DNA sequence: GCATGTGTTCTAATTAGAACGCATG
DNA sequence: GCATGTGTTCTAATTAGAACGCATG
């Protein structure tokens, strides 16, 4: 589908990340070993940006709200070899009873990704490589999922984070990355059971954890919503460092900006499962420099 | 877009969505009344329309979009008509080397709110022009227009006061309206009658 | 002075830590390279014990409230080569206008250190090595400092953490450690200015900060209580990661038990300046095994 | 400690803290009636005395500690008297080898709160015994005693409880505490 | 068969902030 | 010569927590 590139012809990667959150895309790309030439992030949340700059020491160019990016900015900041983004899903996920759908509220920010993706696309006659990816929730109105795919002219592959993590997270992934439909396999350094994510003297009640949202209620599991962890014979909730390892983020990744328990889960609740993104970005190593 | 000599002005191949303007454009005289495969294509529900659908429908010289007029007929969200218009618009763009003039226009009948209007201009790369279409005794018609037709961006319409004209919008609760905005297309294509 | 010990005759160190806090004693002992045979900590604050157990993976034997440590406990848990501790100073420091001296309130807990120290002392006829150390604040009544010295039969050494950290911390140190009176020196890895403790894209207004207490008002500096940090052209308070670097603790040392900003500052505000304790415990590596 | 033959019982050497019992002790024949100071040493304020002082004050056979008698005349906190008493006690204790019998005792005239009492007993390694002086028509004397004297503890004294001792805290020696000191007679010289 | 969910919300705890304090180099 | 301090307290913003929601394999 994509023409192969010899190693010497490979140049560093130039990524436009919209709705960057806590810079999961940059983290995955650099943990893979890909040389990141430029990482332009569009993010509005201050605490999110604080995580991105501090943890990545200012390699990320922040360009705030996506709706103020013009066609000129895409050509100035460009060219981009990869355009990634997850639009907010508070008005698309079925967890919200008062969802407002794709066309109202917050869902309409999807079209901003679609708009700026066309700006970033190489013009006809530019055979150079170009990849993109878009993520959102599975629990979405079939009309909304239909329309998203309509605008992106692509159908999503669903990858559930439980194959590679200790948590339920089923998300759709639109894109043109090489081999997205390939079978998802676990790695030997993937913490597949909740017990592998816990700290010392902490016992896991379950092997896997229900889908983690922003709020504290998604930590307590099941019918009766029991605590997931026992410590010293006492029921307890997950810890921030444990939520981070569930997601595949480095430990203390969100120990930033004096953030407490709730703020760190709020950022983590919206984020991506790092091993899932690593599975998606892995074939990019054969198109860009690596050191 | 330099103008075309009269002896090489082909008839328009127009795609009009959400609203049929066959009557308006035939009256002004862009369309044959005799019908071989129709030059105007009209669709109203394009949620299942793909690029090769538009591509197979033959090259299009103009793409027209319009919100529904004021009333309970708005089955869908207001922003849906624009996003779908912008989506199909890219499907109708020809190869980079432009063999002929390609025009596009999207009209709003005072349907979209201001949050929708600034989203509109960002996607259409252009702030809208408003058509007063108001005689001294009758202020009946009023529409908003985004279009790359030069004369719809070139000429001096008569200005209006928007706070008073959003009051016209819910006081409501065609030729000079937008068909006068259709006239400048005449120089680029053929006149029939 | 105790006789020097040949390298082969040295055994691991067995230390009894009273009012252990966040296991600063174990930390500097392990970071000095000293083999810790046993570390018996008597601590009552749950979050404190959480930090000690998790950050050191259960090498610390916690033996709750110190007033419940019997004589028999000392010989069973013993013998002890080192006895360390700092009693609560909320009823001794001058920062509290309602202090109650060391004979009422929490000041009596000093005599618990005096009581258990005499238990741990090697009986006459056993001149094996034995070291002890006790820390408290300088801003105490001269009668309190007098009596403390009386019971311990020793006069204190004042060491201010400003020579080795970026913060004012003047505390008395009673003990018999080798060369406590020697001049303290800075190391290469000693972060001596606040800029060295701050994160990326953060600017320090001062070189040194005032004495860190448990409360947030001690982060504000000077007559007008200005913010100590500027970031993005906005004034901000110190971060928990930065307070840890100020005290010499490892980064994210107190990212335990879902603790927020206030809780982590409360544990750190009462702790020891790690480089000061490293200076005090440094000569011990000539009396015990090191690996 | 076993009991001593009558012909080897040397005169007792005592150190009394915060309270002078030279009058109470001479009454029961422990100090020579005249000009024998070496038996009792008395110190009222201790905050500045070092072990080298107690060591130089001659070895002691008994170390007595006492609280101020019930009355609003104490600048020191109630816990101060025990902590200082415990401080000097280990200064006065002889070498691990026992050349003679060494005793100590601490009495409270109902001035310590309960938490002062539990701290007191933990430091003195025993819960105290209470000594009531009751005659039915009198409720006069009552004190608490921590001591290693073997006979002050064992004798099953009259058992009465503390809410009546706090009826004495609504009230907020010759017969009672002389009976307390008698068992020391079997270990040192009787002067009569 | 019925447990599930990249959230909104309202309320009950819970914490963050500033005043407060004064002997002392 | 004033600024400083291993903290207590009471208030005003905070957040934590659980109820709410229901189409769907
Ligand atoms: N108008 C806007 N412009 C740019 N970013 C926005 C935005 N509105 C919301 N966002 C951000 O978009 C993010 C969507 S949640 C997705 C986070 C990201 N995919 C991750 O891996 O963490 C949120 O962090 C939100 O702060
Ligand atoms: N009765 C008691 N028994 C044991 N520990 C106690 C105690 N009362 C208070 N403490 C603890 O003693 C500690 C004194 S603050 C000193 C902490 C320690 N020096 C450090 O480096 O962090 C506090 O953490 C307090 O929780
Ligand atoms: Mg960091
Ligand atoms: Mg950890
Ligand atoms: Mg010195």
């Amino acid at each position: 589908l994509y023409p192969a590139i010899p190693a010497a012809r490979r140049r560093p990667i130039r990524v436009l990340s919209l709705f960057d959150g806590i810079a999961t895309g940059y983290l995955v790309l650099k943990e893979l070993g890909i040389k990141v030439g430029k990482y332009v992030a569009s993010e509005v949340c201050e605490e999110s940006i604080a995580v991105g700059t501090v943890k990545h020491e200012g390699n990320i160019k922040y360009v705030n709200d996506v709706r103020n990016i013009t066609k000129k900015n895409i050509e100035e900041w460009g060219p981009f070899d990869l355009v990634i983004g997850g639009s907010p899903c508070n008005d698309l996920s079925n967890v919200n009873p008062a969802r407002k759908g794709l066309y109202e509220g917050t869902g309409r920010l999807f079209f901003e990704f679609y708009h700026l993706l066309n700006y970033s696309r190489p013009k006809e006659g530019d055979d150079r490589p170009f990849f993109w990816m878009f993520e959102n929730v599975v629990a979405m109105k079939v009309g909304d999922k239909r329309d998203i795919s309509r605008f992106l002219e692509c159908n999503p592959v669903m990858i559930d984070a439980i194959k590679v993590s200790a948590a339920h997270r089923a998300r759709y992934f639109w894109g043109n990355l090489p081999g997205m439909n390939r079978p998802v396999i676990a790695s030997k350094n993937d913490k597949l059971e909740l017990q592998d994510c816990l700290e010392y003297n902490r016992i896991a009640k379950l092997k896997k954890v229900r889908t983690i949202t922003t709020k504290s209620n998604s930590i307590k599991q099941g019918k009766n919503q029991l605590f997931p962890v026992v410590m010293n014979g006492k029921e307890d909730v997950l810890w921030c460092t444990e939520l981070e390892r569930i997601f595949g983020f480095p430990v203390h990744y969100t120990d930033v900006s004096n953030m407490g328990r709730g703020a760190r889960q709020k950022l983590l609740g919206r984020s991506w499962s790092v091993p899932v993104i690593r599975h998606l970005f892995a074939p990019l190593k054969d198109y860009f420099a690596c050191e | 877009f330099e103008t075309v000599p009269v002896w090489r002005r082909q008839p328009v191949r127009v795609l009009s969505l959400f609203e049929d303007i066959k009557k308006e454009l035939t009256s002004l005289g862009f369309l044959e009344s005799g019908s071989d495969p129709g030059q105007l294509k009209h669709v109203v529900d394009v949620t299942d329309t793909v690029r090769k659908d538009v591509e197979e429908w033959g090259p299009f010289d103009l793409v027209y979009g319009a919100t529904p007029p004021l009333g309970h007929t708005c089955d869908r969200p207001p922003s849906w008509y624009l996003f779908q218009f912008h989506r199909l618009l890219q499907y109708a763009r020809p190869k980079p080397g432009s063999p002929r003039p390609f025009f596009w226009m999207f009209v709003d009948n005072l349907v979209l709110n201001k949050e929708d209007l600034d989203v509109a201009s960002r996607f259409l790369e252009m702030e809208p022009v408003t058509i007063p279409d108001v005689h001294g005794g009758s202020l009946q018609n009023a529409v908003r227009v985004w279009s790359n037709i030069p004369a719809i961006r070139s000429r001096h319409w008569a200005l209006v006061s928007e706070e008073e004209l959003s009051l016209l919008a819910q006081n409501k609760q065609p030729t000079k309206l937008v068909k006068n905005c259709f006239l400048p297309l005449r120089e680029y294509f053929k006149y029939f009658s």
